[PDB]
């Protein structure tokens, strides 16, 4: 394909039986042990039978060169995959690693070079804020010797070796897709061969054989650059000493248990993950909450020890004065930051067979339930509804039947159209015993395509199931797969798509009777659980009916459920992982009836359970072969291995929103026995409960969380029984209850903190990037991201800004010396490697003027950057006064050659420079792929949006847009992205064609071979284009130094696109630099320099005071046209004839006339923030002050950022702050005729007296 | 002797306009009645819906809804 | 013959009294069947379903 | 008088007409009485002990599958 | 002409125990329906009730189990049973506000106590050394 490379990153489960398969196809002696044999057999009847391909005969000669060289070494010992860890974390040869070595030890020259300079332009910048009294004298010195700080650390020489072999490894794979045998490196220690499926790494002073395949060598390279990358950003930062040690030790001590312990490790690593939240425990207020969750955690961990032989008592005490050590701190934030190491240790080897047995040890367990607590929920789920239904139709009841025996207060409650209450529903459930709902909710599915494009692999059919397994590993022959395997390919290639049908495959009962259906497993791709998670497979027409029902749940009946005295709240944290396991057909039944008579489907929401009770279930790994001699259907299959016959319970995932909608009102039942109130977050299989209880607001802050976990402790007992009576098991060891914090998706909520993992991000910052083609600016963009994300969640502005110039220096330097790209010629490695200024200066040129650096100086301080290109000749002004950038090259980017670009690429990048070869090239491929299979795809659903002539009505419709005589490009892409063409764009979007998709447009030839060339060459583009940009020579007297960006902004946007403008202005693309706009002035004491000598009164006043701890406490379419109406009548100019160009673009998108249209249109600061009083009332462009707030946050938090109180005085802080109508040129193109397609146009205008929305 | 003989007639006549009350007693006792039969047939309705395969051949429990929600395919 | 119709009258009058003895026996059966629909109800109320383990077919 | 005597044993026998409808209404309640009978009969087969009475029966899936499984063996 | 009189007063009486006759008459036919709802609601009761297993068997442990007051929960911790609860009262110690000298002091009596309820008597001192 010559554009498809080997994938850098670990994306992929890890399987002990691809390695056995490997090691027994090259007939090498291993030393693994299978809780199943069944492969170990039948390759052995293969070997009996004489079958041999391509694979085999390969992999013959590499065993014969690792026994030829294992003659050398008589007492060699293989170690299986965990138990050689701790020498895998820790390798280096000297000589192997050569070539990274010199070049990243170029990079600390380059480093050198520019450090100081970096240190000096950056404390400029604080000194402008007003913090430069209160720099750390350590700062400079970690600046200066960052490379220095990299290269002393101990994770360096295990990370040059796994670099090496990981790239040495992707050129083989790439290169093989002469018959040259693979020959070992005798090194200094370490003698290595490597080939496309196996590496056999041999120490020369243990004898210590090891055996790895690809995954596992991108594993070992990720973790280790993981522990690089953290364990340098922990060094230069001062705030993190103590963690440091902490997880220097956690490091060692669990490397220390890989050896004996070996892949049970891995449940003490994941146990690392509620121990945090155990130890942040401890430190409550309340009486009994403190080790409650820390002895469950400790028992768990004593009996991984007893069950695999360390039954010794002494073995036990020292872990937990281990653990002991590493998780007590005084420091509440720096608590939360063990969850980033979760990751740092690696993945688990898994098998099929015990996630099978697991998930047939849960599906296959009988069950008693209770009647009366299965009918006070549902009448508590009815009450719901019917408030609901209240709610959004003016308090009218729904269309119902209440039985004869109903209450009084139900009857008189329809009657007079009063609500109801929790406790009238609990009291007389009796009333909902035998409603009836009518049908009010609507089905809409010809106006929704979004759900459908998203990818979902597909199982294979019922007749054909051994089809996954190859013949190698099989005893049989199987028979060949015809099924399609994902599920876009069958939706767009489908002749005839009704979304009704499905609904009658549904509701007639085929699905019953299907002979093709079939569910399949896989084991997950990142678990650090040992059994591991697994994810399901089904076919085409059940996965549809899959999909429609939970949009049809999520579009209705679910939105109902989405929500002298103080009060206060108590938390309670539960997972709900294994709920799924545990719903049948009995307690679902009722809620599943009272949705159908809601949406008016018979039998329709109860489709899972019935299907499942009747078909077997297999887990699917084309490395584990079923143990059969011959194929044998589905149903005689025995209930062993890795299948389950017939299951009872639910699929992870396929019905998850009536489970919720289900579970909530047993929550309101035990609120209501409790006498407590609830808010109930949900999270990703994790729920918190708050619990409130009204209090005095005389009394203090400690009794009245005593009073709140006392209610919340009744409340949860009551809860674990209610929820046992209709069979979920609670387990109350596992749940935690807390009087402060609650876990959610940004971090840890600690009684109004944030904890959260600056580290993350760090360990995610690494070399490449998950692309198909080997980019630098995608790279280069995903560690500014990183960095930026680091910085938002606490870690120091000025370290992360010369970390990511250090990690660019060395990322260029990769992309240049060390890859396996084949079209980097001579003609640009050389010149860029020997001429060291051109490099740095690229490296150090931002992104939007043409460099290779996408952080930016004000994007480290505030999250929104207003103009990229003022923001970017801003920062190169900052670096030219600091003399790290020459003055010329200001002339080089007003000199910089134009690139070729339309009116439709300006109105989709509006700020973009006209810069050449900078877009990412996969964005691209994907594009194209999609907008092919598109267009040419015959599903009736489709029949008029994607023509063949749409890419030059978007053109058309862009160059009608901007060629008038002032150009706004803004207005444009707003017009745009309502209208047909970003309908299309949107739709063309949210389809990820992956790998697959790009393969098979290959195979149709969508993607021509000049593409190909083209697409694959562009790196070698960027490359040359930056260094005949830095090298050009042309000088324009205009520019003045130290002149406004904002001239010079519109200069180079002049400049760049003077062949589509050819003179006229540009407006609305500019504003004023973050940083340059604004100046502090910190009062400790005795008035203000600024004030007093320039006599500015145009400032923000921030305030802190002293004394306060800080460590501790209608349709979318005609929205559409409104939108474009709007834009059209503000930006061009309001009259009759715009109004009508205006109602054309907006007739195509909503059916309104011209009068209609007329009618309707119309973080880390918060440690200092909730101390700080800001007052705008001495300020005199809206953007300029939010942004001076956010940066006045920044400046506040930088300032008392290692220092745990305001000491001794207040802190005051100032920032100072230093057409009439747009006539149309050309004609409107149009269409002959308007798209009738019930996805983007409206038929009804609906509710035209409503004008808002 | 005839017109004492009327006297009795009245006095055994006013009992039987007394059974009015009996009989309206009875009526509320049927009313109680049909309610305490309908929650039985509550009972009944939830539990065999709940329960799969114990409908007794009605076609199919959960298919008793009302079928207009803008879908008649056939 | 009009004492002797009277006496007629009277008999008819006592078989009628005779009726309503019958009628209130007829109100405790009622109210008697109706204790036993009562407690049949909180016994239905009482009920706890049982769900297999494995599926059949 | 007597024209008024007749008239009066005249309705005396159609209010005598009662008696046979006031027996089928006690037919009626005893073919009721047999047919709550049979179903508390029928509701106490499937009553056993929980221990921890209560008394709680217990109702199975098709006809009793999940029973063999669930109880403890007699 | 007053014993014509009360003939009509006994005429009058009459009539109204004809009005009578109708309603009992309606007695007799919510009777009846209600005799063919409770026999339709015996076919149905009849077809589900019939696993016939007034006391035969027992559940084999499917209770909740509730907890006890020596067992430790997520409502609270209680120390019980062998090596964990030590660790646990341990911890608490060490992660407490208390002096240092104090801390190795209640190690000292932590080592001290063997017994199950002396773990408990320790704990409720511990904890009213952390209130105070």
């Amino acid at each position: 394909n010559q554009i498809l490379y080997p994938e850098v990153h670990l994306d992929s489960p890890i399987v002990t039986n691809k390695i056995v398969a490997i090691l027994e196809y090259a007939r090498v002696p291993h030393a693994y042990s299978l809780e199943d044999p069944t492969l170990c057999q039948n390759i052995k009847h293969r070997l009996k039978n004489g079958f041999s391909n391509q694979m085999i005969i390969n992999n013959v000669e590499v065993g014969n060169v690792i026994k030829s060289k294992l003659r050398s070494y008589p007492a060699h010992s293989h170690i299986p995959y965990p138990n050689c860890n701790q020498d895998l974390f820790n390798i280096e040869d000297k000589e192997s690693t050569r070539k990274i070595r010199e070049l990243l030890k170029k990079g600390n020259s380059l480093y050198s070079k520019v450090s100081d300079k970096v240190f000096q332009c950056l404390r400029d910048t604080n000194s402008r804020l007003g913090l430069g009294s209160e720099l750390r004298e350590d700062i400079k010195e970690k600046v200066i010797n960052l490379g220095v700080y990299m290269h002393s650390s101990q994770w360096f020489e295990p990370f040059l070796f796994w670099f090496t072999v990981k790239t040495e490894m992707r050129s083989v794979i790439k290169s093989q897709t002469r018959r040259h045998t693979p020959v070992f490196f005798t090194g200094s220690s370490v003698e290595l061969l490597i080939s496309r499926d196996l590496v056999a790494i041999i120490s020369k002073e243990s004898q210590h054989v090891y055996y790895l395949t690809f995954e596992l060598v991108l594993m070992y390279c990720d973790v280790i650059e993981g522990r690089l990358m953290t364990e340098t950003a922990m060094t230069i930062d001062a705030r993190y000493t103590e963690l440091l040690g902490r997880v220097r030790y956690m490091w060692k001590l669990i490397d220390g248990f890989f050896p004996a312990l070996g892949n049970p490790t891995y449940q003490i690593v994941a146990m690392l993950e509620p121990l945090s939240l155990a130890y942040l425990q401890l430190r409550d207020i309340t009486v009994e909450l403190r080790g409650a969750f820390l002895n469950h955690c400790f028992t768990e961990i004593h009996d991984v020890l007893d069950q695999n032989g360390f039954s010794d008592e002494g073995t036990y005490h020292e872990l937990i004065e281990a653990l002991d050590y590493i998780f007590i701190t005084d420091d509440i934030h720096l608590t939360g930051e063990i969850f980033s190491f979760f990751r740092s240790f690696g993945h688990p080897r898994l098998e099929a067979v015990t996630a099978a047995e697991n998930v047939r040890k849960y599906m296959n367990q009988p069950k008693v339930i209770v009647y009366e607590t299965l009918m006070k929920g549902h009448a508590i789920f009815c009450g719901i509804i019917i408030n609901g239904y209240r709610d959004r139709h003016g308090g009218s009841w729904p269309p119902l039947t209440l039985p004869l025996h109903a209450a009084d207060t139900i009857r008189n409650a329809q009657a007079s159209g009063d609500g109801l209450t929790h406790e009238q529903c609990v009291d007389n459930w009796k009333s909902f015993a035998g409603v009836k709902f009518g049908c009010f909710m609507p089905l809409s599915l010809d106006s929704d395509l979004t759900m459908y494009l998203k990818d979902k692999a597909l199982a294979a059919l019922q007749r054909e199931w051994d089809s996954v397994y190859p013949k190698e590993f099989l005893r049989y022959d199987p028979p060949k797969g015809t099924g399609s395997r994902r599920l876009v390919d069958v939706f767009l290639n489908d002749s005839s798509f009704d979304p009704y049908d499905v609904i009658m495959y549904v509701v007639s009962g085929a699905y019953l009777h299907d002979p093709e259906f079939n569910l399949s497993y896989s084991l997950k791709e990142k678990e650090i659980k040992e059994t591991g998670r697994l994810f399901a497979k089904m076919t085409y027409k059940m996965r549809a009916c899959q999909v429609i029902a939970e949009n049809l749940i999520s579009n209705g009946i679910g939105k109902y459920f989405k929500d002298a005295y103080e009060t206060v709240s108590a938390f309670i944290t539960t997972d709900l992982k294994k709920y799924c396991l545990n719903w049948r057909y009995e307690t679902i039944s009722l809620f599943a009836q009272r949705l159908n008579e809601i949406y008016g489907l018979p039998s329709f929401f109860q489709w899972l359970h019935k299907r499942l009770e009747t078909s077997v279930l297999y887990v699917s790994d084309p490395h584990c072969p079923p143990d059969l001699d011959a194929h044998i259907p589905l149903y005689k299959v025995p209930n062993d291995q890795i299948f389950i016959k017939y299951p009872m319970g639910g699929i992870e995932g396929y019905c998850q929103k009536l489970w919720t909608i289900s579970t909530i009102p047993y929550l309101y039942l035990a609120a209501y026995e409790s006498g407590v109130r609830i808010a109930s977050l949900v999270q990703g299989d994790n729920q918190t409960i708050a619990v409130t209880k009204r209090v005095p607001s005389t009394w203090p802050y400690n009794l009245k969380k005593r009073e709140a976990a006392r209610v919340t402790r009744d409340y949860f007992v009551i809860l674990r029984q209610r929820l046992h009576d209709i069979g979920h098991h609670l387990k109350a060891n596992e749940t935690i209850v807390s009087s402060h914090f609650f876990v959610y998706s940004k971090g840890i909520y600690y009684d109004g903190l944030l904890v959260s993992q600056s580290l993350k991000s760090i360990a995610r910052c690494v070399f490449w990037s998950e692309t198909i083609v080997d980019e630098t600016r995608a790279a280069c963009s995903n560690i500014a991201t990183t960095m930026a994300k680091s910085i938002e969640r606490g870690y120091d502005r000025y370290l992360a800004y010369s970390l990511n110039v250090l990690k660019v220096i060395q990322q260029i330097l990769i992309s240049l010396g060390f890859t396996i790209n084949s079209t980097m010629t001579r003609d640009v490695v050389i010149p860029l490697l020997t001429n060291n200024d051109l490099l740095i200066r690229m490296a150090l040129l931002p992104a939007p003027i043409g460099g290779m650096n996408y952080l930016n100086m004000s994007r480290l301080f505030v999250r929104n950057i207003g103009d990229p290109v003022t923001s970017s000749i801003a920062d190169l002004k900052r670096m030219i006064l600091a003399s790290l950038m020459p003055e010329e090259t200001l002339h080089q980017v007003m000199t910089q050659q134009p690139g070729d670009s339309s009116f439709l690429d300006w109105a989709s990048d509006p700020y973009s420079a006209n810069l050449v070869c900078v877009q990412s090239i996969t964005r691209l491929l994907k594009n194209i792929t999609a907008r092919f299979v598109l267009i040419h795809s015959p599903n009736p659903m489709l029949k008029g949006l994607f023509h063949d002539d749409s890419k030059e009505e978007d053109e058309g419709l862009a160059a009608f847009l901007m060629d008038r005589h002032i150009i706004v490009p803004r207005a444009a892409h707003e017009i745009l992205d309502h209208s047909v063409t970003g309908a299309r764009e949107s739709i063309a979007g949210m389809l990820d064609t992956t790998k697959g998709l790009i393969r098979a447009s290959m195979r149709k030839g969508g993607l021509t071979s000049r593409v190909i060339t083209r697409l694959s060459n562009y790196d070698y583009e960027q490359f040359r284009a930056g260094m005949v940009l830095l090298t050009g020579r042309k000088r324009n007297v205009l520019i003045d130094k130290e002149s406004c960006s904002v001239q010079l902004a519109r200069a180079l946007r002049s400049h760049m696109w003077a062949r589509l403008a050819r003179g006229r202005p540009i407006y609305g693309l500019e504003v004023p630099d973050v940083l340059e706009s604004m100046r502090g002035h910190l009062i400790r004491r005795h008035e203000t320099c600024v004030i007093c000598e320039c006599g500015s009164v145009n400032y923000g006043w921030f305030f802190v005071p002293s004394g306060c701890q800080l460590d501790d406490i209608p349709s979318r379419s005609l929205r559409s046209a409104v939108r474009i109406a709007t834009v059209y009548s503000w930006a061009y100019g309001d009259d009759d004839s715009s109004w009508n160009e205006a109602w054309l673009l907006a007739r195509q998108r909503a059916n309104v006339s011209l009068e209609e249209l007329r009618v309707i249109t119309p973080t880390s600061l918060v440690r200092v923030a909730r101390y700080t009083t800001i007052s705008n009332d001495n300020l005199s462009t809206n953007f300029i002050y939010q942004q001076g707030m956010l940066l006045g946050l920044g400046v506040l938090e930088t300032l008392f950022r290692l220092e745990k109180d305001t000491g001794s005085s207040n802190t005051v802080l100032h920032l100072h702050v230093e057409h009439p109508r747009i006539p149309s040129s050309r004609k409107l193109e149009l269409r002959a005729e308007l798209c009738t397609n019930p996805l983007i146009y409206d038929n009804a205008p609906l509710i035209d007296r409503d004008a808002t929305r | 002797k005839i017109h004492e003989d009327n006297q009795k007639i009245i006095s055994k006549l006013e009992s039987l306009l007394l059974l009015k009350g009996e009989v309206e007693s009875i009526k509320k006792q049927i009313n109680r009645q049909n309610i305490s039969i309908s929650t039985l047939e509550g009972h009944l309705s939830s539990i065999m819906i709940a329960i799969p395969g114990l409908g007794k051949d009605p076609n199919d429990p959960t298919a008793d809804v009302e079928i207009n929600p803008d879908l008649k395919p056939i």
